[PDB]
């Protein structure tokens, strides 16, 4: 099947069965971080949770994060190669500036993540420039649609979910995710904080510890995004180990 | 300033210029030759502001060579004149406008005789007979009187002198001899050139 | 020309009349100086007309490009935006003066744009050549909160106004009437001057001219 | 990139270029298509690849693709290369008609495209143009013309010929069947069906596997008219007669 | 700033492998369908998700590109973005300058333009799709194909993606010119269901018309009434 | 085999770029030369190579202004390529302040023109390696240049081929060259060039040429003619 | 001004299933006349027609780079190109010379081809399109002929009435302004047929 | 592997092996730490003397981008002094701009990028330098930041860039530099690379010390030989 | 049109007339000339309303950009600066005088006017448009160090009411502002709410 010809390896074009073997490494450079993170959307609220894993005690805590600000009301969560993600934040957060100064009013997080997938679209059709090995994680508050998660991949798959994983246990995560929205539920607030971090505890079997993990949130009452603090997430995590 | 005219026939085109090269009070030149041919039958009269005269003639010259080198037949006088007027007309907007009078005479062997005029415009048209420069307004009811369309050449040559000599008489400027040349199937002819002295 | 618009309780009216002048002598009779943005937007025009229409064909252009991307529904804010973004890049030299009025999810907005790229987000505007005598009947008798039939019937009284007292204004009396749910688009609202009827009859009859040439073509059918 | 480039711009040691012998060797696969002179007109047939049932018919011609009011183009090859060099011929014809106000001569548009084409081999690292059309048309200056092109740049003036599929083959039957200076467009159409009936891999010509078009002055204005079904019906039947008529004799 | 030589170039055979190749994606792509009724036409696809997880009404394969034209594909979703984009300006071009509504002919001419002027150009590689464009103009209905190459071509009906063979043959096979949209609707949801893979619901398929009153897609209500037959 | 050194825009598995380091042997290839410096003068001594008997050796030492000025090696159109550059500069600066340039911001240019090609596709570095020497408000200066764009300071250098012999030698004798004449600066530089020499070879007027700068002295070149006084006292071979 | 520098004048009306076109001859310098053979109507279409007048270069150039974009929108469409259409490329083609524009005012006239509903329009110096019902002008004489058509004009005239009416109107306007008459020719353009017909008018 | 001569590519395990190959160089060159504390921050390089020819202050590791910030490098000295370069100009443009001395956290991110840049394309290879930013603000404070080759930029409470990495990185561990200030600072400093150089394989160094803080008044500096000479006698005899 | 702006303790006070003219004829008797370049920072803007608000705009895109990709809040020197650069690269072009101001945590309360000409000073008071000229002498006499919130509003209040009556380009209602760590409470004076000064009425 996984024939190869020409330097259809090497650089974005077509095997003999059309497969663009590049971006499929891309999607291997996403898992090379060795992290994950978790998104998932409420009637209300929506969240997106990943590791904070700290290799040395000399790193400061506060500067490495992978959860990122976008605007006022848009938080992003980017897994993979760091380099590659703070550039495509960098590119969202002047794409929603000019958005905002071209067109009158907050960009929405379908169209951010439209144009964020066709400029990564752009690495893939042309040769000289490799995919960014990233993939980011868009939460926002629609006042139409409410809120809403989307994520981006280095082909240009921009799609909407309910709940979202991405990282080395992709697959783990979105197994057991299927599983809760297959039955129904409310999905308030700590519901959906529950859910998240119960999903990347149990992939990982970490069992985390606060500052094991970041955090970040919108609501539409808050509609602004909001990483929270140590004293929040070890809130939420008694709350979890009691029940 | 400078003079042309032009009668077109039945099967002939006729044209003269004056000779006359003047830069200020003083005639440079009496032996100007005002009159290019881009081809073997079709003739460019140009007259205007000095330089952009003879840039814009040798332009059009060398496209029109440049035409007979690569098809192998030359171009009509339409052809030519629209050619030439494209030119000159991309150029009034451009920063490098021609102000160049023109009269263009021709004989093809289907469509026969041809006579166009453009001012320095580009507008074009097709007359039987024109002129230019202050003379024109002298002798173009010269022409008007007596020009038939049914005009044979000795019968032209005869109302061109009428004209040329009413400019003699009534125009302030000095205009002593006329080059005259004749367009026909045959190609094109010089005439002995009209003097007055 | 004279362009007026207000925001009545739950929509925009907008109104305009219909008489096109090239210098001091009527060119068009039934204009349509309303313009269609989009089928929540609309925008009444004056100025320069070339300038107008064009402009308002570009950002019609540009908002439906927007509008079937985003998959909902432009905004008026957008449409003033470009349009004063675009203004500025040249300076004034576009001569398009614009009243511009729309419905969306956040409500009614009308919108006022002159050449240089100004704005101003208005209840009531009037611009063009009898924009003053509009702005007097808005000043007089505009109250916030009007019933549709009360607003038409301002808007009709200040074109009217406009109308006979302007020498540009004249010939008719054009609206539309933009809501959250409807659009109303009415082109001969009023008629408030008419031509009267010919007392003589000057039809001339066959040779009346003369020909000195005649030529007929025919044209083949199928 | 030097490792990722193909080179296509280069000589090879035999002195040729392989990217143009290539589009040759490309255009003999296509859709077979011929065109013949005659004294009265000329006219363009082609055999229509897309024989599908399911297929519309939306357009005036599947190949013809008339470039102006005194000329056209009938194909063999990419399509979409044809496509593209219909466009910049007809920019072409009509920046000649802006210049000069009279219709483009048939072999100065056939130079300008060529020298396109050749640009692509020479210069820009570009593959070429995978593409051989027949011109037909009228000029005054030496009347109706037809004119091949390959995609090397280099062009012909033929009294018939063929391109695409089995081209040699049908070029073999055009030499000893044309009568040079002896023929009428009946004659000529004729000729047509009977290389296309010994070209084409198909057992009778449907009239839905051909497409025809001729050419022709009437009036002073030229007219370009493509053949209706009923038409192309009448000459294979008459060409089917004639054939039959033929072996009756012997 | 980029590479200047083209990566599509010609085999000793004679064939762009490359063009090929992008075929065989789009081969491997979702299945699609489409037939032309005399009254309308209708433009289907199957909108199979990996996960329920997916929201189904977050992305539409099924895109407008003005009033009366509305484009499905098969292949590649991104590349199907690009050229989306592209013809919804090259519409609004048209529409800045002649004031009318685009004939979807000419729209299918121009971004078949573009499929070949990415093959041709330098440091690219041409689009891995395939899209079926449909159009109400002259008060006609039109359905065309066109293929990463750049070649448009028109059909009454036609299928893409997996098993478009043998969904080419049904539908051969079960088409009327005669037919309405109302049937027409049937037909393509059957000729999906013959290559579906699954029990089809609102949600697992995509489907759009386009008539006098212009394109629009299905919402999955009515969509959920005509696949009660 | 061949990758990694085809192209200098390829990292090497052990963390090294072949092309820069070939370059360098390009240099270390060239004619030999010394630059060595004191308090109050600054001196440059070359060997000029000649290609045959008949042939008058290359211009290794140049003027590049009246208070440096340079002594190449390796590629000398690339050498006479980057002498433009720095006249250019030290002019710009003269045209604009009305100062002399400073050696240390004028080799700080040199390194970025030279460090901006090595880092693109389709580009060589400069295969040149230079010795400046110059004098400002400051003092004395030497600066090397490699093609490698790193440039070093130093109290006496030389580079070339079988420069290593005249680098001992000016490591032994380091310590005496700071305070000393001008006599007997060059001729400790003289004796190390000539260290470089074969042994059958030996120093000439014609062979040899040498640059000196100071605080009243603009820099100034002391061809065949005007050098045999520097070398007039100097000993024979050991 | 630089419109009165060539003179012209132009003229549209329409009638019951008919429309007529009118246009006078004179070409000449601001004051001296050169040829009465001018053309400013040009053909856009086996039933359409446009009309130019201004200066007689930029009409000359109007049309040339009308009928450039025409023959390339008819070749790629297949079909003849509809009045508004035309209008329409002609509106883009002024405004795209906004500053420096053509100095011209256009004048179109045709049915459509499929229903042969007739069709005018003007358009100002830089592409400002005027539909109307009754008639279009464009020239020196505008304000002559305004009135004069106003008065003749009736609706749904026949081609007899048309072409009377489009005399009367032309001639006596081009009579009482200087620098438009020398003749004028009047076509006339309905579905079965096209006939021209020049008048005889005062050459002074 | 074909997948390792550019950095448009991919390995098919998703690395990008020029990258790699590139910080193997810095790696491959002689060690820098910079340490963070209260007061401010200090800088300490292990500039190997290659000659007893080469001048006191050749090859200086330690840049001044700007006033209020510093720089120390590791690997190839020529790309630093181009980003050294690049930063300076990118803090000039900022403070011509928008009024005030760039933030160092801004000014990493945007050297990141610049270098991020580079490791994409192929036309271009990646840097070879990794390198520490290093600035004090009576409003931000003190402020370190640690930049690689891939374009990541992390802060840290020291840091450490070179072939001692690790053991430094270690010794730095052991320090608890957060109640600490800058005199105290410096000696330590002094002591670790004295531990982490090679007597044997490295022949002879230079120890190059930068500190800035409160001290200074925000002004990054070189250290006065008086208080360098007392760090490296404190160093040389605790070493033993 | 009259803008006005004042330093208090702890934040600022803005003040503007709701006039723009073009002519003798009055467009918009209510236009806002007070505009957000941020959450704490605002502008009043005086000159060709195009310009000012075009630049407004453009300085609010950048300033945004520039604070999200900091995280941390913006500076009123900062907005400044970038409406200096504005202004003086274009200041051919551009007929604008701006005064900016707004509360941030480093140095508090800060107002700077950028007149015709690209120019940055930072001001106690400062006062811009067609009416300051009227009211010079006044904001000279009556400014006092430590003055607090109230008394500051009232001063800009009396302010920009003497400089309405006699200036025929500014009028229409007073609109008011006040920045500071807390928000920004914006209120209108129209009418009776406007302060009043006795005519000579001989």
């Amino acid at each position: 099947r996984g024939s190869s010809a020409g330097f259809d390896r090497h650089i974005t074009i077509f095997s003999p069965e059309g497969r663009l073997y590049q971006v499929e490494y891309a999607f291997k450079a996403i898992n090379q971080g060795g992290l994950t993170s978790v998104a998932v959307r409420g009637k209300d609220c929506a969240v997106i949770v990943t590791q904070k894993k700290v290799p040395d005690k000399l790193l400061d805590s506060s500067t490495v994060t992978h959860l990122f600000k976008i605007t006022e009301n848009i938080g992003c969560v980017m897994t993979g190669m760091t380099a590659d993600s703070r550039s495509q934040v960098q590119r969202a957060r002047y794409e929603a500036a000019n958005w905002k100064y071209k067109y009158g009013y907050e960009i929405p997080v379908d169209m951010l993540c439209k144009r964020i997938a066709d400029i990564s679209q752009v690495y893939t059709q042309n040769a000289e420039m490799r995919p960014l090995g990233c993939c980011m994680i868009l939460i926002g508050i629609d006042e139409e649609q409410g809120p809403q998660v989307y994520k981006c991949d280095p082909a240009g798959y921009y799609c909407g979910f309910k709940a979202t994983a991405a990282g080395v246990k992709q697959t783990e995560s979105t197994s057991f995710l299927e599983k809760k929205v297959k039955k129904k539920f409310d999905w308030t607030f700590e519901q959906t904080v529950e859910t998240a971090i119960t999903c990347l505890s149990t992939v990982l079997s970490i069992d985390f510890k606060p500052s094991e993990i970041e955090v970040g949130v919108v609501t539409v009452e808050n509609p602004k995004f909001r990483i929270l603090t140590e004293a929040e997430i070890d809130a939420h995590l008694v709350a979890l180990a009691e029940r | 300033m400078e003079y042309l005219i032009g009668i077109q026939g039945p099967d002939y085109v006729l044209v003269a210029s004056d000779r006359v090269a003047a830069s200020n009070i003083v005639q440079m030149k009496d032996d100007h030759d005002k009159m290019f041919k881009m081809s073997e039958k079709i003739l460019l009269l140009c007259v205007g502001e000095a330089g952009d005269t003879v840039q814009f003639a040798e332009y059009i010259q060398k496209n029109v060579q440049l035409y007979k080198m690569r098809n192998g037949y030359e171009l009509s006088p339409t052809a030519a004149a629209n050619f030439t007027r494209r030119n000159l007309a991309d150029c009034l907007r451009s920063r490098t406008p021609y102000h160049v009078n023109l009269l263009l005479a021709g004989y093809d062997e289907h469509e026969g005789p041809a006579l166009y005029y453009m001012d320095y415009l580009a507008a074009l048209a097709k007359a039987p007979f024109a002129a230019h420069g202050y003379g024109a307004f002298l002798t173009l009811s010269i022409l008007d009187r007596y020009y038939t369309p049914t005009i044979s050449r000795e019968r032209a040559v005869e109302l061109l002198r009428k004209c040329l000599e009413e400019l003699q008489k009534r125009f302030i400027l000095n205009l002593p001899t006329f080059s005259v040349r004749i367009i026909d199937k045959n190609g094109i002819h010089d005439l002995d050139n009209i003097s007055f002295p | 020309t004279t362009i007026a618009g207000v925001v009545y309780k739950d929509g925009i009216v907008l109104g305009a009349d219909t008489r096109a002048t090239e210098g001091m002598v009527v060119a068009d009779k039934n204009c349509s100086k309303i313009h269609f943005i989009s089928p929540n937007i609309y925008c009444c025009g004056a100025g320069t007309a070339a300038d107008t229409d064009m402009t308002t064909q570009l950002i019609s252009s540009n908002l439906e490009l927007h509008s079937l991307s985003t998959g909902r529904l432009p905004r008026v804010v957008t449409a003033n935006r470009m349009l004063k973004q675009m203004l500025f890049r040249y300076q004034g030299y576009i001569g398009a003066a614009l009243v511009l009025g729309g419905v969306d999810v956040t409500g009614p907005h009308l919108y006022s744009i002159y050449p240089h790229g100004s704005t101003d987000k208005l209840p009531y505007v009037t611009m063009g050549s009898g924009s003053l005598a509009a702005m007097a009947v808005f000043e007089d008798k505009f109250r916030p909160d009007m019933e549709e039939e009360e607003a038409k019937n301002l808007v009709s009284e200040a074109i009217a106004a406009g109308i006979f007292n302007d020498l540009g204004s004249g010939s008719n009396i054009d609206l539309c009437v933009i809501s959250k749910n409807k659009l109303d688009f009415l082109r001969p609202y009023t008629v408030p001057n008419k031509k009267g009827t010919r007392l003589g009859r000057y039809r001339c009859e066959k040779g009346t001219t003369a020909v000195l040439t005649e030529k007929i073509t025919p044209l083949e059918i199928e | 990139s030097r490792r990722y480039d193909s080179r296509t711009t280069i000589f090879s040691p035999e002195g040729r270029l392989y990217q143009v012998e290539y589009a040759m060797e490309a255009i003999g696969h296509a859709g077979t298509c011929l065109g013949i002179l005659a004294n009265d007109g000329v006219l363009l047939a082609a055999e229509r690849r897309n024989i599908h049932k399911l297929l519309d018919e939306v357009f005036f011609s599947e190949k013809i693709y008339k470039l102006n009011e005194d000329m056209a183009c009938s194909v063999a090859g990419i399509t979409s290369d044809a496509n593209v060099l219909t466009n910049e011929l007809r920019l072409i014809a009509q920046r000649y008609l802006l210049q000069y106000q009279e219709p483009i001569p048939c072999e100065q548009l056939v130079t300008a495209l060529c020298d396109i084409k050749q640009a692509y081999t020479q210069f820009g690292g570009k593959r070429p143009f995978g593409v051989s059309l027949l011109y037909i048309g009228w000029d005054k200056h030496y009347g109706f013309q037809l004119y091949q092109s390959d995609p090397s740049g280099n062009y012909g003036g033929w009294k018939a010929t063929c391109i695409g599929n089995n081209s040699a083959a049908a070029v073999s039957m055009l030499k000893q069947d044309y009568k040079e200076g002896e023929m009428t467009l009946k004659s000529a159409l004729a000729l047509a069906i009977k290389v296309l009936n010994k070209t084409m891999d198909v057992s009778k010509l449907s009239a839905e596997k051909v497409e025809i078009a001729t050419l022709t002055r009437e009036n002073g204005k030229t007219v370009i008219r493509v053949l209706k079904q009923k038409e192309v019906e009448q000459l294979i039947k008459k060409h089917e007669e004639e054939e039959a008529k033929a072996e009756r004799e012997k | 700033r980029g590479y200047s030589f083209s990566l599509t170039t010609f085999s000793p055979s004679g064939k762009l492998v490359q063009i090929e190749y992008a075929l065989a994606a789009v081969a491997g792509g979702a299945p699609s369908v489409g037939i032309k009724a005399a009254n309308g036409v209708v433009l289907a696809t199957e909108k199979k998700q990996k996960s329920i997880l997916y929201d189904e009404r977050s992305v539409h394969k099924v895109e407008p590109i003005t009033k009366h034209i509305g484009l499905v594909y098969s292949g590649m979703g991104p590349d199907y973005r690009v050229l989306v984009h592209r013809a919804r300006k090259l519409a609004q071009q048209y529409y800045l300058v002649y004031q009318e509504p685009i004939p979807t002919a000419q729209l299918v001419q121009r971004v078949a333009s573009v499929m070949q002027e990415y093959t041709q150009s330098g440091g690219v590689r041409p689009f891995g799709v395939s899209l079926l464009i449909c159009g109400w103009n002259e008060g006609r209905p039109y359905l065309f194909q066109s293929d990463p190459s750049g070649a448009y071509f028109a059909w009454k009906a036609t299928a893409m993606g997996k098993n478009y063979v043998n969904g080419k043959t049904f539908l051969e096979k079960r088409y009327n010119e005669d037919l309405e949209l109302e049937d027409a609707i049937h037909t393509a949801i059957l000729t999906l269901k013959e290559s579906f893979e699954g029990q089809m619901t609102e949600d697992n398929i995509e489907v759009g018309i386009c008539n006098e009153a212009g394109f629009r897609r299905l919402t999955p209500t009515e969509v959920k009434d005509y696949l009660a037959a | 085999r061949n990758q990694y050194d085809n192209d200098v825009t390829v990292w090497s598995p052990q963390g090294r770029i072949h092309q820069i380091e070939y370059a360098m042997e390009a240099v270390k290839q060239g004619s030999a030369t010394v630059g060595l410096k004191s308090k109050t003068h600054a001196v440059l001594v070359a060997l000029k190579r000649a290609q045959s008997e008949l042939a008058a050796h290359q211009k290794k030492i140049l003027h590049v202004d009246n208070h440096i000025g340079i002594s190449i090696a390796g590629l000398t159109a690339d050498a006479r390529l980057l002498c433009n550059f720095m006249r250019q500069e030290c002019l710009d600066s003269r045209f604009v302040f009305d100062r002399p340039l400073p050696v240390s911001r004028l080799v700080s240019l040199i390194g970025s023109k030279t460090q901006i090609p090595t880092q693109r596709y389709g580009r060589r570095p400069y295969g040149v390696g230079l010795l400046i020497a110059g004098y400002d408000d400051m003092g004395p200066h030497i600066f090397q240049t490699c093609p490698s764009a790193n440039y070093f300071d130093c109290r006496a250098m030389s580079i070339g081929a079988r420069s290593q012999s005249a680098r001992t030698y000016l490591e032994r004798h380091m310590s005496e060259f700071m305070e000393c004449n001008l006599n007997e600066l060059v001729k400790h530089g003289l004796r190390a060039l000539r260290e470089t020499l074969p042994a059958e070879q030996d120093l000439t007027t014609k062979n040899v040429s040498i640059g000196i700068v100071g605080k009243d002295l603009e820099f100034t070149i002391y061809d065949d003619d005007d050098v045999s006084p520097f070398l007039e006292g100097l000993e024979e071979r050991p | 001004s630089i419109m009165s520098y060539n003179g012209g004048a132009v003229m549209a009306m329409k009638g019951k299933n008919c429309v007529a076109i009118a246009a006078d001859r004179r070409f000449g310098i601001q004051a001296q006349m050169v040829t009465t053979d001018f053309q400013k109507i040009f053909p856009m279409g086996d039933r359409l027609y446009i009309g130019l007048a201004g200066l007689a270069t930029d009409v000359q150039t109007v049309a040339q780079r009308l009928k450039f974009r025409l023959n390339l929108y008819e070749l790629k469409e297949g079909r003849q190109i509809k009045p508004y259409t035309l209008m329409s490329m002609v509106a883009n083609l002024l405004y795209e010379k906004r500053f420096g524009p053509y100095y011209t005012e256009p004048v179109i006239a045709g049915l459509d081809p499929k229903t042969f509903k007739p069709f005018i329009c003007s358009l100002d110096l830089i592409g400002c399109p005027m539909v109307t019902d009754d008639f279009v002008v464009s020239g020196t004489c505008a304000e002559q002929m305004y009135g004069m058509c106003e008065s003749l004009w009736e609706p749904n005239m026949d081609p007899d009435h048309l072409f009377e009416t489009i005399s009367q109107a032309m001639l006596n306007a081009v009579d009482r302004d200087a620098v438009s008459g020398m003749g004028v020719i009047v076509h006339i353009i309905e579905k079965d047929k096209i006939t021209t017909r020049t008048l005889k008018a005062r050459m002074d | 592997t074909g997948y390792d001569l550019s950095a448009s590519t991919f390995s098919p395990d998703g690395r990008v092996f020029q990258v790699e190959y590139a910080m193997k160089a810095v790696e491959n060159s002689s060690t820098a730490i910079g340490i963070r504390c209260k007061d401010g921050v200090v800088f300490g390089v292990e500039k190997l003397v290659l000659s007893k020819l080469y001048e006191e202050g050749s090859n200086k590791r330690l840049f001044n981008v700007d006033r209020h910030v510093g720089m120390a490098v590791a690997g190839l000295l020529a790309d630093a002094r181009s980003l050294a370069d690049i930063a300076r100009e990118e803090a000039s443009n900022f403070r011509s701009n928008f009024g005030y001395n760039i933030p160092l956290k801004h000014l990493a991110d945007r050297v990141a990028m610049y270098v991020h840049a580079y490791t994409l394309y192929s036309a271009v290879r990646p840097f070879g330098c990794s390198f520490m930013l290093g600035s004090y603000s009576v409003n931000d404070g003190a402020q370190l930041y640690m930049i690689d080759p891939s374009g990541v930029s992390y802060g840290y409470w020291g840091c450490a860039i070179g072939k001692a990495r690790q053991a430094a990185k270690t010794e730095i561990e052991k320090l608890q530099m957060k109640e600490m200030t800058c005199r105290d600072i410096v000696k330590e400093v002094a002591k670790i690379i004295y531990i982490v150089h090679d007597e044997v394989k490295d022949k002879a160094f230079e120890l190059e010390l930068s500190w800035v803080g409160e001290l200074t008044n925000g002004r990054h500096e070189i250290v006065p030989k008086d208080i360098r000479e007392e760090a490296e006698k404190y160093a040389k005899e605790s070493l033993k | 049109t009259t803008i006005m702006a004042v330093q208090f303790d702890g934040g600022v006070v803005l003040g503007a007339d709701s006039r723009t003219t073009t002519g003798s004829y009055i467009a918009n008797r209510v236009t806002d000339k007070l505009t957000p370049i941020h959450d704490r920072i605002f502008c009043c803007r005086s000159g060709s309303a195009a310009d000012t608000q075009a630049v407004a705009d453009a300085v609010t895109y950048q300033l945004g950009f520039h604070s999200i990709e900091l995280n941390e809040p913006p500076l009123v020197h900062t907005a400044a600066s970038l409406f200096k650069e504005m202004c003086y690269r274009y200041r051919e072009d551009l007929m604008a005088g701006i005064i900016i101001a707004g509360w941030d945590p480093q140095e508090g309360g800060q107002v700077y006017s950028v007149p015709m000409g690209g120019m940055m000073v930072r001001q106690s008071f400062a006062i811009g448009g067609s009416g300051s000229s009227y009211i010079y002498g006044y904001v000279d006499a009556t400014y006092r160090e430590g003055m607090t919130k109230e008394e500051c509003l009232q001063f800009t209040a009396n302010a920009l009411a003497l400089a309405m009556e006699r200036d025929g380009s500014s009028g229409g209602v007073i609109r008011l502002a006040a920045i500071a760590e807390s928000g920004v409470e914006r209120q209108v004076l129209l009418g009776d709410q406007i302060p009043k000064f006795a005519v000579a009425t001989l």
